[PDB]
């Protein structure tokens, strides 16, 4: 079945952005791959070194007070954040994606104000916490501090813990 | 008037050992002379900080200080500190601790450790009354403002011998009681010879201790004491299953003192007819990640449900639960919102649930080692 | 409700730019992150390392001479400044955001003049002090000299002095 | 007053280029920062290290000979140069910004000869002494030989000079 | 085989774990003290077995951390122990422990440049005093140079040294 | 544990402070002078606590500080003593005052190339004669060069040499 | 401390300025040389200050400068004088004018590679007879090898080392 | 001073020009033997001017030229002779003729990486006996080692050491 | 006090008042507004605009932050008199500001608190 977003939306702190966020985006979760090519083969085989930083843009169009007021703040990880998107489908019913981000807030770029067009205050966030959920079930959870990289439930650096003592 | 410049005085303080990690709240009461030097009323409850201002509030023999010094010498926590005026008869004495609502709007003797919050922001989580706990009502006293304040209340026994100290175990069994009976016995330098404390502050200071540095989760169950020498009766471990006082106490839910002159502490399980609730750490975790929570959730009540009211709340319990994990506080939970109990005729009268179902670390109080000699590398002699 | 700018002003000594300044650019705050992966843990946490240098842009189509002044002069952080933009919304009132920013003004450039368009003078401001105001309270307050990153009211930098004796 | 350019000129020797010169670049003053963060702050504060290299563009889409004549000879400083300017206005009168830019001939670009096209011969000048002046009278006065660099009227490096024994 | 390379790691020291602070790890260079032996008709000089270089083993770590700053300089040598851990994963996911535990001296702390936006490293050395590799489970090294044991894969070289005499 | 990394620093010289100037620091090298012992019957050389090296702590200045300049070379040793502090911010903002009191001698001067439109620097070097680091508001290094005392974690090591012999 | 750093430099010899020449400078490393003092009891050595190294100021001229050129390996030592300034302005404007007047022997010329296309430079260097810093007006170091007074901050150093035997 | 730079070369040997073929040329370094004096009372070490150093002239060809290969190791010194030139054009065109007559002994040949597509490069060394510098059309240096006239400004600075003495 | 003319030793000027006592605070009050009226030679028969009290009271925050950083003043507070100014207040020129600030007070008291001791006797063994 043919399935599109159709809305999006985003909570902070339960303030709801309803209204006021144009464009949010997810972090683009990249396993660090090396090209890893020793003796006896043509090709690289790529390997897992863990992930990359995540990163996470939003953006705003009007000074809200309530996206400004958690940068660069001493607590890091203290924008706890969800970004919500509704993914409707062609037969009707819609299934909900739920993302938590629970990081710092590393830049506030507000743009060209040319008198006349949008304001859009990029925002970018640095990403600590990230759990992905589709359909009300739990997709990702990535979270380096304690090293609980899961997979739709089954954690997969469980093997690692052991070997490292964790 | 005044002075310029600088006025060298000459005055007589100890040891800079005022450093003071705000993890656990004491509460004491005992018996006092509210002389001149001793300003403190006596059924109020009174804020002590150090040493210096225990000395301030209460006079030097006043039976406070004598319980107050004790916590002082091993944790440099606070006090939620009330007196008693004393009296004649061992029964009124035993009806002053305990106090009431025998004021105008006031409470008296262990009552007052009631008004810890709203009055000093300190509500206490170590019960003690040195001496008077070897009374049977005031220990029942002791016990039922446990369970009102979440907290651990240490109990005693009589100076007599085992027997008599198991016998005083058997009639409670209540989760919160924390029994210790040797008397320990310690030298002071007023009179120079060797006094008999009640043992009650030495456990209050130890459990204020380890809270300080290897957290609530932890059992002092194996700690060292500090300002103290021997005890009035012997108890040693040893093995093989024979009559060990040890094991004859700990058998009776009972802490002990081990080694030389006062060196360790002994027990791990609270008098608790519950076999669920016999350890102290499942007790005080259960009591003290809840405050971790309960604080740090100030809001969450008297707010208003929106439509994501439970889950952001279900995710912030879970954040702050995910960094007990990170100390090392809890083994691997779960947090989530109560599907079936929660429903719109709840929500009218402002009650929603939730299940956060954890576990916790268990204290090894029984490390095995099996052990022979063998000949195997006899070899590798030659 | 959703909010969007609708005019733009500049003021420098209290000297109006009122039909003066097409486009003006406030400084994109950037927390210095450093992506840091230490052992047992798969992702890098990004770190707080202070801020970025702030960098504030604006333009004018005319010569003004109250502009062009303020370049390159030896009194550092003398371009005093004040960025204002009126934020309206949809239900009528607006919300002002004002932000002074004394740097010194590091760039003139002059486009192409080719002679039946637009002159274009940009301009550039190496922010020193800056102080972002949304609905007439404080949200921001950055100058290095002494420290003083503090955001809405209270100071983020006050756990360092004490620690560098400042 | 809203104002904006409405017509260019420019003079090398008296010899004017009245219909000759579509575009032409003033140089871009562009203030020497380096990013300074010392102990004690969390943001650089970008400082002064004099100017950039200034940079002349002017263009010309015939092979005129007084242009070309000016181009890679001995005696650097002998374009001498003129770039005129008249800022118009709303309300009638108009503002004259006229700059001499006395350097060397840095290249010249004949772009694509495509027979049918304009001509469009880039020039470069690499500028050694500039002044700006804008409605009559000085704006800017930058000669690095003697060290001259004057903001209107009042000279910024004099007190280098006194330092260095200039 | 499969290909297999480190991923992560950890260090203890003293028994706590430093879970999130170590960035850089050296296990110590194990090498033997060749004499080049060229005689009366060989052509080419031999490397001979004769004894162990100096072992040591560097690790760094970016925080102020007095667990590692405890350990310099203590009038007791093997005071400091130090446990290396690391994890090799596989083409198959099939996770290897590498886990060497030295029991060495803490030789050298220096605190770098301290820039102020660039982050700071505190690079620590160990003169090792005692070494223990383990691949997987099993005991590759055991290097005793104080007690006459070198153990490579858990039998002894230096006791069969003596038996040949 | 939580990460923690350096973020800012400052510097003390006779009481005024640098606190826009430094754009560098360097805590002195604390490293055991280590004798290679290694004798009949043992394999690898063991390295032995024999002393310290020599401390020297650089510290940079990018302007002409009177403040740096007026305690080179003094006829007293010091008379120089100098503060270097360092923050630490952690994870969750609870920032570590990491405070180092030297007190040497200033030992070298050398302001570099001055080039026109680069910035100039001013490296210096201090001959530490006095060092102490503290971690948090607890005193971890204590070293007396000229005195009996080098105190780890505030018990001297050296008072312990002495009770063993 | 507002934050201050070199703008612009100048360069005298004997008089004539090479105000359009001299694109680099080195003012002479100011080092102490350092005994180190290690005896019985004490732990770690001790630098002790026992006289200054050998001062060397390197200048660089981009063409042939023939009143640079004049004052190689002259008979007479001192022929030479040379004055170094530097401009340092601070935040506010505030401009501090560091002159250092050094009356060395002309040590070294170097006109290097001598490409085409590459611009040439001639290295000199001065072998420091006298040096004398001077940060705003005031006299900070006056060195002098061949008498003497070593001037730090206008009071002699040398001069205390002898009232104190 | 206008600034003048380099910004052409050009090179003569024994007469013939290599117009189209040098990339590189260095004049031989100009420094003099300096031994450091400290003594009884005096703090820093001066430097004497006690002769100058081995005077070598490189240069450098792309092709292989016979009239600079013919020179290499000839039984006679000064047999190769060279002249090398440069041209300093200052700020307002007026070029300053650079000319520095040696005579040297050709000391070095060595064609380096003879890659294939990379341009090779055949650098040449002079082991100088005699050098002249002039700068516009007066005579800078006149340096004869084995002669006692060391010409500074067109006066011998070696016969003002006789006249001293 | 000391030899031969060797000290001063007065904090305290002759006031009844207790607020004013220390010499530094009567200075302090009256050597802050000459480094600010002059700096504020402006601000006087100008001409009161919109934002003309906002752009003065950026002024004098920022003749002020500088006195913070030379270690004149401890942390301070200039803002505009809500109640005071008026619209009658400026059609006869009057405009208030509140320049409240507090000043380092000098330390004419250093207590040493001092005994000797015997704790560190078990060093001596």
């Amino acid at each position: 079945i043919p399935q599109t977003l159709t809305n999006t939306n985003l909570f902070i702190d339960g303030v709801s952005f309803a209204g006021d966020v144009p464009s949010l985006t997810l972090p683009k979760l990249a396993v660090k791959t090396e090209q890893y090519r020793a003796g006896g083969m043509d090709a690289p085989v790529s390997i897992d070194m863990g992930l990359e930083a995540m990163e996470a843009k939003f953006s705003t169009n009007g000074a809200r007070r309530e996206a400004l007021n958690f940068f660069g703040l001493a607590d890091q990880s203290a924008f706890n954040g969800v970004f919500r998107g509704s993914f409707k489908g062609q037969k009707g019913a819609s299934v909900p994606v739920v993302a938590t981000l629970r990081g710092l807030l590393k830049e506030v770029d507000p743009g060209d104000w040319k008198a006349g067009e949008k304001a859009e205050f990029k925002y970018a966030v640095a990403v600590s916490y990230y759990k992905l959920e589709v359909d009300g079930r739990e997709v990702y959870e990535i979270d380096p501090v304690n090293g609980v990289r899961a997979i739709n439930g089954v954690d997969q650096l469980a093997g690692m813990r052991n070997d490292l003592g964790l | 008037s005044f002075f310029h410049g600088v006025t060298v005085t000459n005055v007589d303080i100890g040891a800079r050992t005022i450093a003071l990690p705000a993890s656990s709240v004491i509460g004491l009461c005992d018996v006092f002379t509210p002389g001149a030097q001793a300003s403190a009323k006596p059924n109020v409850p009174v804020l002590l900080t150090s040493k210096k201002d225990a000395a301030a509030a209460f006079g030097i023999g006043s039976s406070i200080y004598l319980a107050c010094e004790a916590i002082y010498n091993r944790a440099q926590a606070v006090i939620v500190a009330v007196g008693v005026e004393t009296a004649e008869t061992p029964e009124a004495q035993a009806s002053a601790v305990i106090g009431g609502i025998s004021a105008a709007g006031e409470r008296t003797g262990l009552q007052a450790l009631l008004d810890g919050k709203s009055r000093f922001n300190a509500q206490p989580r170590l019960l003690v009354a040195p001496g008077h706990s070897a009374q049977q009502a005031v220990a029942t006293a002791m016990d039922g403002l446990a369970e009102k304040l979440r907290a651990i209340a240490i109990l005693d026994g009589p100076n007599s011998t085992d027997e008599a100290a198991v016998a005083y175990a058997k009639n409670f069994g209540s989760k919160r009681l924390f029994m210790v009976d040797p008397g320990v016995q310690v030298w002071d330098s007023a009179t120079n010879a060797a006094r008999n404390a009640p043992a009650s502050a030495y456990a209050a200071g130890l459990f204020a201790w380890t809270d300080a540095e290897y957290g609530f989760w932890s059992s002092p169950s194996n700690k060292e004491i500090k300002g103290v020498t021997g005890t009035s009766r012997p108890v040693e471990f040893l093995d093989g299953d024979e009559t060990c006082r040890a094991n004859l106490l700990n058998n009776a839910n009972i802490a002990t003192i081990i080694r030389d002159d006062g060196y360790r502490l002994w027990g791990n399980r609270t008098l608790s007819s519950d076999s669920k609730w016999a350890f102290v750490t499942r007790v005080r975790t259960m009591d003290l990640v809840m405050d971790a929570i309960l604080a740090g959730h100030k809001w969450a009540v008297d707010r208003g449900i929106t439509k994501t009211y439970v889950k952001d709340v279900t995710e912030g319990l879970r954040a702050f639960m995910r960094d007990l994990k990170n100390q090392g506080a809890v083994i691997n939970f779960e947090v989530y919102a109560d599907p079936d109990l929660n429903s719109a005729s709840q929500l009218a009268q402002g009650k929603v649930y939730w299940n956060i179902r954890f576990t916790d670390v268990p204290p090894a109080e029984n490390p095995n080692f099996r052990v022979e000699v063998t000949d195997q590398w006899l070899t590798e002699v030659l």
